């Protein structure tokens, strides 16, 4: 029973970690979308001024 | 954006006035040719004969 309860503690941690980095990269992910989102529309209003 | 066409307008008056100062001077060479004097061609003489 001791064992087994810090093998359940150790495989909490491991989906703790797995749930840390996850978060992070949905993060990451959402960052790069944004920022496209962004560039693209800059470069539409932009170009269309510029014509203007 | 807007500063790129602040400096566009200072391409498009330079280029203007390139146009009018050559255009002006190829106007003058038929103005004065047509235009000169004896009494005038004198005057030149005597003007860099006074200060040579």
């Amino acid at each position: 029973d001791l064992d087994l309860a810090k093998a359940s503690a150790t495989d909490q941690l491991k989906k703790a970690k797995a749930e840390a980095q996850v978060i992070i990269e949905q993060a990451n992910k959402r960052r790069s979308q944004i920022l496209d989102e962004a560039k693209a529309e800059a470069e539409q209003e932009r170009t269309k001024i510029v014509a203007q | 954006a807007q500063a790129e066409i602040e400096a566009e307008r200072k391409r498009a008056r330079e280029e203007l006035r390139k146009q009018v100062a050559i255009l002006a001077v190829a106007g003058a060479e038929k103005i004065i040719e047509r235009s000169v004097d004896e009494a005038a061609n004198s005057d030149i003489v005597d003007k860099l004969v006074a200060e040579l």
